[PDB]
């Protein structure tokens, strides 16, 4: 190569840097953290803060390292008297108009401005004049705006324009009277609208739900994962004692970079309401507080009183792999084979992991210049994934959609809306095929709502046909991908949590069980939960399933334990306990093991590591935490092996490929109990 | 109060002159009286009418300081 | 490896906070084994979880007889690693109040020694001047004992107007109070016969036994940290050094009295040389700014926010500094990792070293003299047990 | 310092230095020069005066 | 014994010029040249004695600590007759987690010094009682607070913790409040240690900014 | 002839030699004999039967010397004997053959949401 890595000198240190890198990036590679205010890793170069000024030989003026490209043979100095003089002057110019709001500002303790002033600034001020007074702005109930604190670092504008794609914010006025916000009273319609406060380096933009609640140092930080969807964003949990105070995203380039859905940002409030703390057993007067011994005995009697074919188990959205496998072992050990999943398509065959995962991976998806969407809405299925899709769109990647035309914050081509359009595209009737047939790295992605169709085999067969015709899967590349919207689905698929053929037939003729057990499920259909049937519920929130239940075991929430959760690409991730158990709650797999012992068939494991090892024996990849395997590919042999399922229940060419997600702000009980999501819903309803 | 003399009944505006902290008294200094000013009186320590924390058994309505709501059927 | 066998003599001297076990072949002491730790509060580990400013009050309660001296060593140890210069007026105030603190320590020590010996009048008499100096302390810091006045780079507040007037007024008669104090014991045959030639110590043993303060001076040893390794404005001060050559309890008594005289002389010299100027170091990045400055300036407000929450970050390193305490040489070893909390803060106490001399000194003595040994040792278990 | 508020000229704290000197193995310590600078008579004896105060740097 | 009162007049001076200049500039080099085997590492530090000078610090194996201390007390140029204290520092990151510290004072020449030996939990440290009487209680306290053993000691036993206390509280891994708390029980009529319990648990605050450069 | 010279057996023999004086001085005539006292001391040794460093064993023996010595000078009062010596023996011989038929895992589940810690 023509020396892709050029050489410069920073304070007489030779550092090898890639071509096109900036002096900021070079100094970062040099081990120096230059003060900066407007530059960000994920945004365009703004270069208005003037805080990145450095000294270069043969240059009389300080240069903008946040923007200055590095030339070969360049010399960079960072500790000269002029450097410190410029830094102190810039800090002084920052602080002259800034209001003395630190005691009331919520960013005190984690304010970049404050620390940078402490380090690179002076201690005294010679400004004694009247400051500039700025009125606050309304953007919705999620973000509290104190505009007088704004330093005009323009990060909000760049973020809204590029990542969100809404481009609803701008700079009004001029000079000192330059103003930030919207000229009109507008509500921030961005779904990833909470990232701006984190991106705001000052207290000008603050989380309204978090305002004046607690301080940064009062918190204990626990790195966690997001369970509100199937992407599994890496997050950190901040708490004061047993109470969650705020949840913040953390860096994971291969999953979510530095971004979090506002649904995954503000749903922590629900953990304070409708909480189940004590076991309940339905008496003649109704459900009453009873001991774990009494509840477990009642559950064992109810389970043993019925035949094995009259017991059904259902897994919710937020059940972990450990509890799922424990309950599956429990029900299998008693001759029961009725399994169901709250995430749908519980009867979908799961023999090859690639058939129900994203084989391109999330970061490998960025290598594709052409992307095909088949009946999915990534904006409401995974807004972080939609943001990454937009980032891919920003550098030439074209996207096609087959399904309902919806706002996706970037231009795209609508091929069609029904399976007939997909068949026409596969036949050669549409120009999009030739664009697919000419793309070097084409990509096809299918959502979970397609898997909820009764004709899912036919849709999969058509998709496989199109992939074969366009060569989407070939040597060294796999553009075929399967996504999801719930965490517990992937672990259930990998562990084989699927109903028996006998139970499928029993549903076919209409057999109705009598013992029904819920593992944190609240969005069941009426057909799987007959009325008049005994219900044993395990959960951590009082909701519809809890109300109809007859015996209730207060379980553990994802913020209180460490459960295994694998995202739709097949990467194993685990949560982490940030606060202790609420009330008399117990460990979910411990609860199931206790029930197994009480009934009369003990589970062979007695520890968390033991059940995880049982999972590993069931599927080896469970051991690899925070990694992913390359799934095997079996070409059209799988499709030709599931041809009978295609023959039965033939294709429906009329039903549109829609998204089953109709309420972004409310998908589970925790979302259904969160006050903040309800406030956002009312705000979106008060605009008309 | 000849039988139950107690220093707590001395008003603060005489407390400073009594304690040799200032040379100001009501007879020669006109202080500013807030509208929310509470007068001085005897202590109630040792009695059942004295102050108690909100989690005390003597409180009018006991407080359960659990930071969440329990679900009721 | 060792049995008990012969029980024979057995003694228990006091759970009430010194515990003493002695060994006599009769009326004469042959062995004396103190047991300590009844006041060990584990402060040194506790220091690690506190900021430098947070941990400052810990040093108030190490020697609750002499406080500002305890503050001064830790403050100097911080500042030397911080490379901070102290203003002149602050040094004057520090030296003057340190002399007053030394006077208090000497007064209380001598009075307690007398009461243990059997004289009760000087106890009560000197506690009146002790109350006067407590009033002085309260006027300047709002606390009678635990002032927390000394600060990194100076002091918390300047002296209130009219204080030096009363200081001079007190000094105008403190000499008379000391004179009337002496006549009760100085010319007494009983006080001498109780104190003369009891607990004799040599220079060689003392330097072997790590003595400091007045005990060292009574062995014919020319040593004052204020004259050999001066700190702050002590180099400018001119005063004498009492010297004795017997190592006797009476000698230590006279040495402490003459030390009080010299302290009064230094108090006078400080009173007539008080300068006008700044009392805190002008580095706001370490020293807190004025409240008026804080409430009208963004930068001082930010520094007040940061220092009062996180505090200044001492550069990584190590140092040990000592101060000529009234009970000896009080030193603190500071270990810095670079953060806003001291990594390891070891505290050296002179009384702890002096307390180690009991067994060898009490040999050949009588039970009437153990109390004499303890009283003349001038030991506070707060510094001994940290 | 009321109007001249520059700090780098007076940041003693963050400007101290430690250096790892060379390996002090093949050095020549001439004690002759050490003892040649010492007095030999009652006179010619010089003593370092006790400093009056610690540095103040103008304040 | 030294530092005897010789002059009847006031002294306006500290030490002699040549001796002070040597002790402040070439003392470390003299130590290095004299006993290089006893020397392992050299640091000249912030001058414990005074804020305006330099003073050395000594690192060596525990093997030669005793002869090194003997020379440092007994050498005609280094009359360090006062051993201030013996303590230790915990370095859990290192293979040897303990840095025992030795401080000396030389009233003969108004100087001071620091001596350090780095050891682990299972290596003996020869006692300095034969060199200094005061080392007895300092070794006792160091053992009580860290478990640093001292071979050949007359009687090495705890001096500051509880009578039945096991463990060394100044260790970095040792909990701030510990494991056991003690209370009196009416039923047994005895004061008994019980598992530690707190009405309000301790609050730890993270103030350390992500921008500070001095962190080491 | 024995592992690490068998210093452990010498330490146990020394403590057993010193044992009866403790029983007489601390009025354990009406609670224990020499035999079960020796059994208590033996069970104390079993806590570290699997240590593989002679140095660690030496330091264990030294700390045990300190414990037995502070036992010898009566520095630990009768309450220490109550809380560590004879009541633990009474509990050990008292809760023998308990009537609970549940597994320890189920016992922990019926106990609390966390395992018990400390004595
Ligand atoms: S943004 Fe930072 S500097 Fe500005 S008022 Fe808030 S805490 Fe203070
Ligand atoms: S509001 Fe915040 S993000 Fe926007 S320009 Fe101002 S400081 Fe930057
Ligand atoms: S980052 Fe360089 S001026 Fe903004």
């Amino acid at each position: 190569p023509p020396s892709d890595h050029l050489e410069v000198f920073v304070n007489e240190q030779p550092v090898k840097i890639p071509k096109g890198s900036s002096v900021l990036q070079a100094c970062d590679a040099a081990g120096i953290d230059i003060p900066r205010f407007c530059y960000h890793q994920r945004l365009s170069i703004a270069g208005n803060c003037r805080m990145c000024l450095v000294e270069v030989e043969k240059v009389p003026k300080p240069v903008a390292s946040c923007a200055m490209p590095a030339g070969p043979g360049m010399k960079i100095k960072t500790e000269t008297p002029m450097v410190k003089k410029a830094r102190e002057g810039v800090m002084e110019f920052l602080l002259i108009n800034h209001p003395l709001d630190c005691p009331i500002c919520d960013q005190g303790g984690e304010c970049d401005l404050q620390d940078q002033a402490m380090i690179f600034g002076s201690d005294r001020s010679r400004f004694v004049e009247a400051k500039r007074a700025v009125e606050d702005k309304n953007l919705g109930p999620l973000v509290k705006t104190v505009m007088t604190r704004c330093i005009q670092c323009t990060r909000c504008v760049r973020f809204a324009s590029e990542v969100a794609g809404t481009a609803e914010l701008g700079v009004t006025g001029r000079g000192r009277d330059s103003e930030i916000g919207t000229y009109v009273e507008k509500l921030m319609g961005s779904e990833l609208s909470g990232n701006v406060v984190d991106l705001c380096p000052v207290g000008a933009l603050t989380s309204k739900p978090y305002a004046f609640t607690a301080r940064s140092w009062e918190l204990k930080g626990t790195e966690s994962i997001d369970v509100s969807d199937g992407l599994g964003a890496n997050i950190r949990v901040d708490a004061r004692g047993t109470e969650v105070m705020r949840i913040l995203p953390r860096l994971n380039e291969a999953v979510n970079e530095e971004w979090l859905s506002d649904k995954g940002r503000y749903q922590y409030d629900g953990l304070k309401h409708q909480r189940l703390d004590k076991p309940m057993v339905k008496g003649p007067k109704g459900l009453q507080v009873a001991t774990w011994q009494d509840a477990l005995g009642a559950a064992a009697a109810a389970l043993t009183s019925a035949a094995p074919g009259e017991v059904r188990g259902i897994a919710g959205k937020l059940a972990d792999a450990e509890s799922m496998v424990a309950l599956m072992d429990l029900l299998r050990g008693l001759g029961a084979g009725d399994l169901a999943h709250e995430g749908g398509f519980s009867d979908m065959p799961a023999d090859v992991r690639s058939t129900y995962t994203a084989n391109t991976t999330v970061q490998g998806l960025e290598q594709s210049d052409l992307v095909l969407l088949v009946g999915t809405n990534p904006r409401w299925e995974s807004p972080v994934f939609n943001a990454r899709l937009r980032k891919m769109f920003l550098d030439g990647t074209q996207v096609g959609l087959v399904g309902a035309p919806v706002d996706l914050t970037y231009k795209y081509e609508h091929v069609g809306s029904d399976p007939a359009a997909l068949a026409a595209l596969a036949a050669g009737q549409h120009p999009f095929l030739e664009r697919l047939k000419k793309a070097a790295r084409p990509a096809v992605v299918v959502g979970p709502g397609v898997l909820r169709r009764a004709d899912r085999e036919a849709v999969m067969k058509a998709v496989h046909e199109l992939c074969g015709k366009a060569g989407v899967v070939k040597e060294g590349w796999n553009g075929f991908n399967v996504i999801h919207d719930t965490a517990s689905r992937v672990a259930a698929l990998d562990m084989g949590f699927g109903p028996s053929a006998a139970a499928r037939a029993r549903r076919a003729q209409g057999a109705q069980p009598k013992v029904v057990y819920l593992l944190g499920s609240d969005d069941y259909s009426e057909e799987d939960v007959p009325e008049g049937a005994f219900v044993i519920y395990q959960g951590h929130h009082g909701d519809r399933g809890a109300s109809r239940a007859n015996v209730v075991l207060p379980g553990a929430a994802y913020t209180e334990k460490s459960g295994l959760y694998v995202n739709f690409e097949g990467r194993v991730q685990q949560t982490r306990a940030a606060v202790p158990l609420v009330g008399d709650a117990r460990e979910d797999w411990a609860i199931l093991r206790a029930l197994s012992e009480v009934v009369g068939k003990r589970l062979p494991y007695d520890s968390h590591a033991a059940v995880r090892a049982r999972l590993a024996g069931i599927a080896p990849h469970f051991a690899n935490i925070d990694a992913v395997q390359t799934p095997v590919w079996l070409n059209g042999e799988y499709v030709k092996g599931v041809e009978a399922l295609a023959k039965a229940a033939p294709l429906q060419p009329s039903a549109p490929l829609t998204s089953t997600i109709s309420n972004f702000y409310m998908t589970d009980a925790i979302s259904r109990a969160s006050r903040t999501m309800a406030k956002c819903i009312q705000a979106r309803q008060q605009t008309k | 109060d000849k039988f139950d003399y107690n220093p707590t009944t001395i008003p603060p505006e005489w407390h400073g002159w009594l304690n040799y902290i200032n040379d100001y008294n009501p007879t020669n200094t006109q202080f500013k009286q807030p509208t929310y000013q509470i007068e001085a009186s005897m202590t109630k320590t040792g009695t059942q009418t004295c102050y108690n924390p909100k989690g005390s058994w003597f409180s009018a309505k006991p407080r359960n300081w659990r930071k969440y709501e329990s679900w009721t059927p | 490896l060792t049995p008990a066998k012969v029980n024979n003599f057995t003694l228990n001297f006091g759970p009430q906070v010194l515990r003493l076990v002695l060994e006599m072949q009769g009326e004469i002491i042959m062995r004396a084994d103190p047991h300590i730790g009844l006041l060990h509060r584990g402060t040194e580990k506790l220091l690690e979880y506190k900021t430098y400013l947070q941990g400052l009050p810990y040093f108030d309660r190490l020697d609750y007889v002499s406080m500002m001296c305890m503050e001064h060593s830790y403050v100097l140890a911080i500042e030397q690693l911080l490379n901070v210069s102290v203003p002149l007026r602050g040094q004057y105030i520090r030296v003057l109040f340190s002399e007053i603190t030394r006077v208090l320590n000497h007064l209380l020590a001598i009075t307690c020694h007398s009461m243990d010996v059997g004289a009760l009048t000087p106890f009560l008499w000197a506690f009146e001047e002790r109350e006067k100096l407590f009033e002085f302390y309260e006027r300047v810091s709002g606390a009678r004992m635990h002032a927390a006045y000394f600060r990194v780079g100076g002091v918390s507040q300047d002296l209130p107007i009219g204080l030096l007037r009363d200081v001079y007024d007190w000094a105008r008669q403190f000499a008379s109070r000391l004179d009337e104090m002496e006549e009760l014991l100085t010319g007494n045959r009983i006080w001498k016969e109780r104190t003369v030639d009891v607990g004799t110590i040599t220079a060689q043993m003392a330097w072997d036994w790590g003595c400091s303060g007045p005990i060292l001076r009574a062995s014919g040893i020319d040593w004052d940290l204020r004259k050999t390794q001066p700190y702050d404005a002590y180099g400018k001060m001119q005063f004498n050094v009492p010297i004795a050559g017997h190592g006797d309890c009476y000698d230590r008594y006279l040495v402490r009295l003459q030390e009080m005289r010299e302290s009064l002389r230094i108090i006078y010299q400080c009173l007539n040389e008080m300068p006008d100027g700044l009392y805190k170091s002008p580095d706001g990045k370490v020293c807190p700014p004025s409240r008026s400055t804080m409430k009208q300036s963004m930068e001082a407000l930010i520094h007040h926010f940061k220092l009062y929450t996180e505090g200044f970050h001492v550069p990584a390193g190590e140092t040990y500094r000592a101060v000529e305490a009234p009970k000896g040489e009080f030193g603190v070893y500071l270990v810095s990792r670079g953060g806003n909390r001291p990594y390891r803060c070891k505290i050296r106490s002179p009384g702890y070293a002096h307390l180690q001399m009991t067994d060898v000194i009490s040999r050949g003595a009588m039970l009437a003299d153990v109390v004499t040994i303890i009283g003349t040792l001038d030991v506070v278990f707060g510094e001994i047990d940290r | 310092l009321v109007y001249d508020i520059k700090y780098f000229v007076r940041d003693y704290r963050r400007n101290n230095k430690y250096t790892a000197r060379t390996v002090d193995a093949k050095t020549t310590f001439d004690f002759d020069k050490l003892y040649a600078g010492m007095p030999t008579k009652p006179e010619q004896v010089k003593n370092v005066t006790r400093p009056l105060i610690m540095p103040t740097r103008g304040y | 014994g030294y530092a005897y009162a010789r002059k009847t007049t006031d002294k306006d001076y500290i030490a002699s010029e040549h001796m002070q200049a040597f002790g402040n500039t070439q003392l470390t080099d003299y130590i290095i040249k004299t006993v290089p085997k006893f020397v392992k590492m050299a640091v000249t530090g912030p001058a414990q004695s005074s804020v305006l000078y330099q003073e050395p610090t000594i690192y060596t194996t525990p093997e030669s600590l005793v002869p090194l201390m003997v020379f440092l007390r007994d050498h005609t140029n280094t009359q360090f007759k006062c051993l201030l204290d013996v303590t230790a520092v915990d370095f859990p990151e290192r293979a040897a987690r303990f840095e025992v510290v030795y401080h000396l004072l030389s009233p003969r020449w108004n100087n001071r010094i620091r001596v350090k030996v780095c050891v682990d939990e299972v290596t003996a440290v020869p006692t300095l009682c034969k060199v200094f009487n005061t080392a007895n209680w300092f070794e006792r306290e160091t053992w009580d607070m860290f478990g640093v053993f001292f071979s050949g000691h007359p009687d090495l036993r705890r001096i500051l913790t509880d009578y039945g206390f096991t463990g060394h509280p100044l260790r970095k891994d040792f909990p701030m409040t510990g494991y056991q708390e003690v209370r009196y029980d009416y039923g047994k009529k005895r004061v008994v240690s019980e598992p530690l319990e707190l009405t309000q648990e301790f609050r730890y605050f993270d103030f350390n900014s992500p921008w500070e450069t001095l962190n080491r | 002839k024995r592992l690490f010279g068998g210093a452990a057996r010498h330490f146990y023999f020394e403590i057993c030699r010193c044992l009866p004086f403790i029983q007489r001085l601390h009025k354990m005539e009406e609670m224990v004999s020499l035999k079960e006292l020796r059994a208590i001391v033996k069970e104390k040794f079993k806590e570290y039967k699997d240590v593989k460093d002679g140095r660690v064993v030496d330091l264990l023996i030294f700390k045990g010397r300190e414990e037995i010595e502070t036992y010898l000078l009566m520095h630990k009062q009768r309450h220490h004997v109550v809380t560590e010596v004879v009541e633990p023996y009474y509990a050990k011989q008292r809760a023998v053959k308990k009537v609970t038929t549940n597994s320890p895992f189920l016992d922990s589940f019926l106990s609390s949401g966390y395992a018990a810690i400390g004595v």
